[PDB]
């Protein structure tokens, strides 16, 4: 379910920048605290990447479809340029 | 995908980013050898780079294609575009038979002198 795992990809990505704020001073966070931080500001971003990397195959087939839609708009394009010529040779021999 | 190689990259120069913060935090101050309005800056370049890479990621995140979609949509779609395929590739021999067909028409004309 690569749904869920944008989801959650998203998620970390806040109380990422929230345990960051903390750890940086921007926001409370009494001292004995300090170090609990510091290793959640280490598990969310293994987290994200491991999660990133389980991302990979769909991006893929995104990567695929995108090969598959630039073929078929270009061979509808070597059609289109034909039936031009067609019509500028109709030109050429009627008007 | 570029777009996704950009959000591996982006994400692997935040994470060096917020081991360069941690070791200069940790190490220097405790956060309570360099002077206290010397390590406030760098502490402040170092977050607010920070802020914009998580700002930068998410936007890349939401430009991901096919983001919002499935993986058995995927297979559909896959499956739809190669079936598309073999039929405008049909169009497409079509077509050039017929300019084919007709230029040999022409040629025809011309040789004869005519």
């Amino acid at each position: 379910n690569y749904q869920y795992k944008i989801q959650e990809l998203r998620k970390l990505l806040k109380s990422l920048l929230l345990n960051y704020l903390e750890l940086i001073g921007v926001l409370s966070i009494n001292p004995d605290m300090y170090e609990r931080k510091v290793e959640n500001i280490r598990t969310i971003l293994v987290n994200i990447h491991h999660l990133l990397n389980e991302y990979r195959p769909h991006q893929s087939r995104e990567s695929l479809i995108m090969l598959l839609e630039e073929q078929l708009e270009y061979k509808r394009g070597e059609i289109r340029e034909i039936e031009q010529v067609c019509k500028q040779v109709h030109d050429k021999l009627t008007s | 995908t570029d777009r996704m190689t950009q959000l591996q990259i982006c994400l692997d120069q935040m994470t060096e980013q917020f081991c360069a913060t941690l070791n200069y935090i940790d190490k220097n101050h405790g956060f309570e050898v360099v002077p206290p309005e010397e390590f406030s800056n760098t502490i402040d370049e170092l977050s607010t780079d920070i802020i914009l890479k998580t700002r930068q990621i998410n936007k890349l995140i939401d430009s991901l294609p096919g983001v919002d979609v499935s993986a058995e949509e995927q297979l559909r779609k896959i499956d739809m575009l190669q079936k598309k395929l073999v039929e405008v590739e049909d169009e497409k021999i079509e077509a050039i038979k017929k300019k084919e067909k007709l230029m040999r028409h022409v040629d025809s004309m011309i040789e004869d002198f005519v």
